[PDB]
Parts: structure tokens; C-alpha cells; sequence
């Protein structure tokens, strides 16, 4: 069978269970593309208003209190399950609206006497992203690839299947979650090796025992924690914090709305300040009123107390580790690698424990929030697309000018058998000789990096300054060959220079 | 074997040729989107640093509205000082918003509308229309139509009778 | 002919393969421009923003340091509250200040620089060296190290 003839643009979508993403391969490195309203992240929720509707992303869970009987929100843990299942039978009375029962026994979500399965609903999050995607773009893409958590059936991957087919979107191949994480990390041109993916922050936690043979991922075991994510630390501080105030002054804020607003956004600013500095202190000015006055807040946190907060939940990512390394049938000193993903792989008492569980020093090279996308756009772009030909300069070349500037004649990051032509007047009135300066450096001041050549046109017609025009043309052919020259249209006397060899003293001259 | 060859050779480039026209496509919508991203980007930029600034707004206002307007005399001297400061620095805060486009969402009676008004409560108001917000709990933000932060309303909610 | 036909298909071969070559490269360079073009437009954006930013805490540090620590009592609850509720904001404001770039300039006792500092004017100062700040007027700013505001500042004269 003949080559595909793509001609499109392959996106990567993160179709997450409570926040999804798109990227895109914008040259040489992903780009995660940005929705309408500037976030880098669409929620995954959507609602159906009484006539009809379909507000998806941030405009459907702001409406979701005056609609709670029709907004569908991680419907990703009902997709490809059947009603008469226990995770079903389990979610459905949490669950605000209607989960009924279909006619090929699937679960499927109500809305206003219309049935939509689980399926639908994330196709319409994929035409939420599709139109996220088209609008950076400029142009339609038809082909993608999503990505599925690596225990999921073959069923749930036909259902993800169908639902990118129904969002006008030809799915290209569905890929793992483990498997684009560690295409995003770089490990798919690395040798045989065994690696484990450590997956908290979202809202559960996922570990996966991966396999690089032949240059291809086998998933060898997964486990995990379903009831632990990256909110219990945001609600561990939040409690930490009101018991801390009500202690010191006696007004508890969980009668409070506002200030529990405020107080839960000063904690998830001072959680992720406490990552990279010991110490983060607290300020909500006007907290509370009272009859006695404004309530101010003020508390010093450090790390050591964080992490004693939430030390219990840490601790809770330990057994089902263990228990993946042991069904994976390797030991502590099997694992070559460890690939960090979610939002909470960045304290750095995760990453002890991690390092204590593996023995090795996990891999922090590529943002942890967002390399599932990253990784699905990698795949998507080298599996269909011509952007692996774009996968295969220190200093740059100029001229003398008559008020000494550095003049770019030509650009940096410029292939070598490129043509560049530039015009230029004379000095002063009455000049009769011309002379060019040829140098090479990166400054703005011929004299400050380099002094390679200086060749003189001799000959030009008398004229006022700034009528005469001298076209420099640069012909640099093949490989290395540097042709320098400068054509004027006055008299045909013109001078060349070799410059064929510069640089040859690579050293710390520039730095 | 020369005749296939040649065949394959002409097929390659055929193949090329329409390689470069995609290249020559694919460089013209590079200018058109670097051009609508240079201008979004001049528009926008400011958003982390007005979504940052918005709290410093609220509690300057909250400041203006919590003292209680009877100890402003000649009795506390210092203390006219301060709020005519505070006074000052508020209006000034507002001056440099509103330079920038940024309007705070004020919906006292206007339409609920999930795209910039994010709810709070589902109370319902006798005497108002269905579908109306029925009081601004905080004054949302937005610049140039991009709704920084929603106004925190309670939608009025139809009568069960 | 047909040996004639091999040349001019290498030929071709060549002049299109280069010419792809050349159109790929122009996508390259386009793209590292745009990348700078909206890069500078974002730096453009929020130092207008930062310059008319500056005034707003000015005043209010005015207005706050205004009022002496003497008569701050619990006997005053009206005005030790407001004071201690503006220190708190003047904070929250300095450090989302310094979250984005826009660095204080609080030089005290500091060697004096032309480019971070505005000399006021001029007196000599005992028990201090020439040349050296003495006392701070105004408070400047930088932005990613650079003056965005010069701090209008004293410098110590030679007796």
C-alpha cells in the first residue's frame, strides 16, 4: 500500500478524565496550544442548558450550580463500561445526573429526554479541542492521536476510537499514557531497559512498569491508587490553614465562602512555592469580618511542616509501587530509568520516596503537567507527517559600515548554499573609493569580534551622497565555500576576497 | 533495470515537487499565524500580572468599604490621613485598570451568561426575572474580552408555588 | 536521448531537492523570528504595564509611612487595624512585584552607580565613605535587570 499522502497536521490530545490538553509539533519541539480564554487547559466537563446548548470547558463548570442535573463532568470513568458493572453501580449514586441504562447494555449519561453514551460526551471535548487546535493553526486537522490510561481494555480503546471519529477527526492511532510520557522523557531512541512511570497529581494515581525492547514500549505491569490524587494536599493545607486560624484568633472559615476562596488559592500558590524554597509565608489582609473588626491572616509555613501535613498520603504511594514491581517480576536494580508525570511529582519529598523505592534518581527533564500531550504530538508527527526531515551556528558574518555599525548581512541560522543580496550608498559626496570590511562575530561592532579580510571597489561616477547604489551580493556556494562580492552599476571595476576559511580560533574569545 | 529506475526517478520527483509546494504553503500560513500571534501578544501579556494585581484590587476596596465613616474627625487626625491615602491609591489602581482595558464585570441586574459570570448560589428573588443575577458577590475582571475573573453572582431561580 | 534523459533527471533531481532544502530553511528562520517578534511584543506589553504599575505603590507607601509607630495603640483600634491591613498589602504588592521580574531597588549605604541610581544631590556626611549612599528618597524599580525606574537618591560629597 502506497504512501498515506497526509498533507495534514497531526495533533496530540490528552483526553484526561478532569483536565484535558492539545499540543502540536511546531517545528522541532511540541507545542501545547492555548484555548480561548488563555488557559493551557480545558476541562473536561460538558452541559446541556434546557432548550439546547453545548457549553464545554471552564463555561460549563461555571454554570454547573443553576444546572446540576444535566452537566456531565469526568465522564472518563464510564467509557466503554457496562451499566450492570461495580465501578457503575458505585458512581451512579455519587453522581448528580442520570446514568440509564442503554439498549446494548452500556452506560450511558441522560440529558432532557435525549441519550447520550459516554463516548459522545468526549467527542464533544474533542471538538472543543479540535476548534482549540484549528484556531492556532489557521487550517483544518482531520488526523490525531489520543491518548488512554494503559488499563484500558480493547473495548474502552474502540470506544476512544469512535469517540475521535465522531468529532470529524480520523483518529490516527491511540497510544498509552506510560508509552507518551516516556516519548515526551526521550526515551523511545534509547536501548533495551525496564523503567516505571510515576503518575500523582491528577485526580489518581497511576504507576506503570514499561519495556524498551526493539525500540518498542511493552507495558509489563500497572497499579495504583484510585482514591489519592493532587487535591487531598491542596485540602490537607486548606484544613491545616482554618484550624490554624480559628486556633489563633476563633473564627472558623468553613462557615465562610469568600475567604474560603481566598484562603484555598493562597494555599495552592504557598504548596507550589514550597518546592524550590524552604520557607513561604502567608498574607490574606481582610479575611473575616467580625464585630470586634477585620480579621487579617498570617502564617508562616515551612517546608518541614508541609511535608508532615501530608506525609500520610506520600506514604500511601508505596504499597502499590511494590506491588507493581513485584508483578512485573524485576527487582530495585532491574529499573534504568523513572519517568515523573503529574502535578505532584514536584515536591521534593515525592521525589525521595520515589528514589527510595527505585533506587535510581528520577528524571526531571521535561515538565511533569504536560507531558502527556507533549509526547502524543511527538507520536502523532513522526508516526504521519513530514517533520522528521526537519530533525537533521556559533558565529555569523557581516560588513564594515562608514559609521562602523556591525551590519547583519546575512542571518545566523542560514544553510550554507543560500543567496542573499543587499544595497548600499555611498560615504560621503565626491567618494571615489569604496571599501568593504569583511568579519565574523555575532556583536554589534566589526572590530570587537573578528578581523578576517578587507577588499576596496575603486571607480564610481561623482554624485551628491546617497544617489550612487552599491548592490553586495553573497554567494556562498556548496559546502564551506564562501564568495564575497559587490556589484555597483556605476563602472565595471569590481574586487573579491576569499574569506574562505574563519573561526579557526574556537575558543572562549567570545564568551 | 534502468527503464524502472528512471520511472522511480521521475516518480521521486514528481513526489518532491509537490513536497515543495507544500513547504511553499506551509511557509505563507507560518507568516499568517506568526502575524496573529505578534498581535494577540501585543494585545494580551499582561494577563498573569493583572490575574496576580486583581487581590491587591479587592482588598484595597475592601479597605475603602471596612472602616466605619464616624472616626473620620478632627479627633483621629492620623487616622483622615491614612484613608485619604488609601482613598488615593484605590482611584489610582482603578486609573491604571481601565488604561489597560481592564472592566470589572458589575451584572447588578443584568442577564447570567455562563461565558463570563461564574454562579454561586441558586437562590431564588421574588420580583425578578428568571434567568437574572440577582447580586454580585465580587466583581469579576475581564480585558479586552478575555474574562480573566468571573463575577461570583447568584442566579434568581424560578418559583416552585 | 535517452542517456541525455538520465543527466537532465539528475539535474532536475538536484535543482528540486535544493530547492526543497531552501524552502525548508526559510520555514526555520521565519519561525525563530516570529518566536522573537512575540517574544519582544510580551516584554513591550507588560513593561507599559509596569511603568504606569510603579505610581500606585509609591503612593501608598507614602500614604502608610506617613503616620509615625508613636500613637499606634490598642486604643486606636480603628487606625492600629488599617495600618497593620496596609503594611500587609504593601507586602502582597512587593512580592507580586517581585514574582514577575519587577525588582525593588533599596540601596542603603550601597556604592553609587550612574546607571541604578539618580543623584539627588550632594552633601558630605561624617563617618561615611564619599560616594556612598547615605539616605534613600525614592524608592526606583528594575524589570529582568533592567532600570526601569532610576532611584532618586543621595550621594555622600567630599568635606
Amino acid at each position: 500500500m502506497a504512501s498515506e499522502a497526509i498533507k495534514g497536521a497531526v495533533v496530540g490530545i490528552d483526553l484526561g478524565t478532569t483536565n484535558s490538553c492539545v499540543a502540536v509539533m511546531e517545528g522541532k519541539q511540541a507545542k501545547v496550544l492555548e484555548n480561548a480564554e488563555g488557559a493551557r487547559t480545558t476541562p473536561s466537563v460538558v452541559a446541556f442548558t434546557a432548550d439546547g446548548e453545548r457549553l464545554v470547558g471552564m463555561p460549563a463548570k461555571r454554570q454547573a450550580v443553576t444546572n446540576p442535573n444535566n452537566t456531565f463532568y469526568a465522564t472518563k470513568r464510564l467509557i466503554g463500561w457496562r451499566y450492570d458493572d461495580p465501578e457503575v453501580q458505585k458512581d451512579i449514586k455519587n453522581v448528580p445526573f442520570k446514568i440509564v441504562r442503554a439498549s446494548n447494555g452500556d452506560a450511558w449519561v441522560e440529558a432532557h429526554g435525549k441519550l447520550y453514551s459516554p463516548s459522545q460526551i468526549g467527542a464533544f471535548v474533542l471538538m472543543k479541542m479540535k476548534e482549540t487546535a484549528e484556531n492556532y493553526l489557521g487550517h483544518t486537522a482531520k488526523n490525531a492521536v489520543i491518548t488512554v490510561p494503559a488499563y484500558f481494555n480493547d473495548s474502552q480503546r474502540q470506544a476512544t476510537k469512535d469517540a475521535g471519529q465522531i468529532s470529524g477527526l480520523n483518529v490516527l492511532r491511540v497510544i498509552n499514557e506510560p508509552t507518551a510520557a516516556a516519548l515526551a522523557y526521550g526515551l523511545d531512541k534509547s536501548e533495551d531497559k525496564v523503567i516505571a512511570v510515576y503518575d500523582l497529581g491528577g485526580g489518581t494515581f497511576d504507576i506503570s512498569i514499561l519495556e524498551i525492547q526493539k525500540g518498542v514500549f511493552e507495558v509489563k505491569s500497572t497499579n495504583g491508587d484510585t482514591f489519592l490524587g493532587g487535591e487531598d494536599f491542596d485540602q490537607a493545607l486548606l484544613r491545616h490553614i482554618v484550624k490554624e486560624f480559628k486556633r489563633e484568633t476563633g473564627v472558623d472559615l468553613t462557615k465562610d465562602n469568600m475567604a474560603l476562596q481566598r484562603v484555598r488559592e493562597a494555599a495552592e500558590k504557598a504548596k507550589c512555592e514550597l518546592s524550590s524554597s524552604v520557607q513561604t509565608d502567608i498574607n490574606l489582609p481582610y479575611l473575616t469580618m467580625d464585630s470586634s473588626g477585620p480579621k487579617h491572616l498570617n502564617m508562616k509555613l515551612t517546608r518541614a511542616q508541609f511535608e508532615g501535613i501530608v506525609t500520610d498520603l506520600i506514604r500511601r504511594t508505596i504499597a502499590p509501587c511494590q506491588k507493581a514491581m513485584q508483578d512485573a517480576e524485576v527487582s530495585k536494580s532491574d529499573i534504568g530509568e523513572v519517568i515523573l508525570v503529574g502535578g505532584m511529582t514536584r515536591m521534593p519529598k515525592v521525589q525521595q520516596t520515589v528514589q527510595d523505592l527505585f533506587g535510581r534518581a528520577p528524571s526531571k527533564a521535561v515538565n511533569p503537567d504536560e507531558a502527556v500531550a507533549i509526547g502524543a504530538a511527538i507520536q502523532g508527527g513522526v508516526l504521519a507527517g513530514d517533520v522528521t526531515d526537519v530533525l537533521l551556528t556559533p558565529l555569523s558574518l557581516g560588513i564594515e559600515t562608514l559609521g562602523g555599525v556591525f551590519t547583519k548581512l546575512i542571518n545566523r541560522n542560514t544553510t550554507i548554499p543560500t543567496k542573499k543580496s543587499q544595497v548600499f550608498s555611498t560615504a560621503a559626496d565626491g567618494q571615489t573609493q569604496v571599501e568593504i570590511k569583511v568579519c565574523q562575530g555575532e556583536r554589534e561592532m566589526a572590530g570587537d569580534n573578528k578581523l578576517l579580510g578587507q577588499f576596496t571597489l575603486i571607480g564610481i561616477p561623482p554624485a551628491p551622497r546617497g544617489v550612487p547604489q552599491i548592490e553586495v551580493t553573497f554567494d556562498i556556494d556548496a559546502n564551506g565555500i564562501v564568495h564575497v562580492s559587490a556589484k555597483d552599476k556605476g563602472t565595471g571595476r569590481e574586487q573579491q576576497i576569499v574569506i574562505q576559511s574563519s573561526g579557526g580560533l574556537s575558543k572562549d574569545d567570545i564568551e | 533495470t534502468l527503464l524502472e529506475e528512471k520511472v522511480k526517478l521521475e516518480e521521486q520527483l514528481k513526489e518532491t515537487v509537490e513536497k515543495y509546494k507544500r513547504a511553499l504553503a506551509d511557509t505563507e500560513n507560518l507568516r499568517q499565524r506568526s502575524q496573529k500571534l505578534v498581535e494577540e501578544a501585543k494585545l494580551y501579556g499582561i494577563q498573569a500580572f493583572c490575574k496576580d494585581l486583581l487581590e491587591v484590587a479587592d482588598v484595597l476596596e475592601k479597605a475603602t468599604q471596612c472602616v466605619p465613616k464616624e472616626e473620620i474627625k478632627d479627633d483621629n487626625p492620623h487616622l483622615k490621613n491614612l484613608y485619604e491615602g488609601l482613598v488615593m491609591t484605590e482611584v489610582q489602581i482603578q486609573k491604571v485598570f481601565t488604561k489597560h482595558g481592564l472592566l470589572k464585570l458589575n451584572p447588578v441586574g443584568a442577564k447570567f451568561d455562563p461565558a463570563e459570570h461564574e454562579a454561586l448560589f441558586h437562590t431564588p428573588v421574588e420580583g425578578k426575572e428568571p434567568g437574572t443575577v440577582a447580586l454580585v458577590s465580587k466583581v469579576g475582571y475581564k480585558l479586552h474580552g478575555r474574562t480573566l475573573r468571573p463575577a461570583l453572582v447568584g442566579v434568581v431561580k424560578e418559583a416552585s408555588a
